[PDB]
């Protein structure tokens, strides 16, 4: 149910806006967890989180020309499935 | 004064009881804040009534607003059973607050 | 032994009231601090005889053990006033929260 | 609270300090005020936890004599403090 609507938003080779949609207040949470790495097989992703109500957060420090793979998660299983989306920078 | 104080934190004291449940794993964003604003509120509140009131006073009526709003509310908006128990139980908390508050 | 814990947890509630009592409307740090941490020691021993116990009859003597010492280490610490009309309102509030508290 | 000292200072900033006293005397926080010693203008005014005996007065004009006070919570305490100082 939350979140929804991972979308990049505005895109450079080394950073990128992202933003989700948060949900009704109701469905807000107290924080979202952002976890970005390469799309290939590296394991050691990078991660962070953000205060619930922020919906959007930029990722800086990306190679150029690379295709990362970016997930949100709620605090919780509970809310609904963390979602994920890929972007060549 | 510091007896309408105390009744506002007991108020508080139930708003922040029942947000705390419907905030989940303190995960629900709207209620988390409500609980933890709702503490902050009540015990201040307290801790203001307990300068001039006794301890004891303030502490049983503090937590029987508590307990008598949570049954109120329990009741009123989460379909609990009323039994003739309850309500002699609400009659004898309610008897004490008053007589306490009598006996200043 | 998640019965002891309960009682532990009722004697911080004490505790945390008799430093509120102390702290002077939460001015004077120490009191303030075991007020404090003295809080969510109750709160957090609660949580966990909670786990075993029925939440009804742990509820009802966690703040039975709160609300009693309270008021009787406030008539001793803080020579608070021992009336029979105090201690009869007292007995009137402390079963109302007890029995309403053993119901739900 | 008691002995209200400049540790340190440069041409635009104080480092004060003062006797909490022990363990009963201790408050939650303590209240600093500072301005210029004459010309209305108001007073700034900050407040620090209650644990900590010292303070750090920033941003001031050089040359300028300022008076800083210190301040327990309540009257009911041991009075406010106060010295004059200039940069």
């Amino acid at each position: 149910s939350v979140p929804t609507k991972l979308e990049v938003v505005a895109a450079t080779p080394t950073s990128l806006l992202i933003s989700w949609d948060a949900g009704h207040w109701w469905e807000w949470v107290t924080y979202y967890r952002i976890t970005y790495g390469e799309t290939g097989g590296n394991s050691p992703v990078q991660e962070f989180t953000v205060p619930g109500y922020s919906s959007t957060a930029t990722i800086s420090g990306l190679k150029p020309g690379v295709d990362y793979t970016i997930t949100v998660y709620a605090p919780t299983s509970d809310y609904g499935s963390p979602i994920s989306i890929n972007y060549r920078t | 004064m510091a007896w309408l104080i105390l009744i506002i934190a007991g108020i508080f004291e139930v708003v922040w009881a029942i947000a705390l449940k419907y905030s989940n794993g303190f995960t629900r964003l709207i209620p988390s804040m409500i609980t933890l604003i709702g503490m902050l509120i009540s015990f201040y509140l307290l801790s203001q009534a307990t300068k001039t009131l006794p301890i004891g006073t303030a502490y049983a009526i503090w937590t029987g607003i508590g307990a008598l709003g949570a049954v109120i509310c329990g009741i009123i908006f989460f379909k609990e059973p009323l039994t003739a128990l309850r309500i002699v139980f609400m009659i004898l908390l309610l008897t004490g607050i008053i007589g306490l508050k009598a006996t200043s």
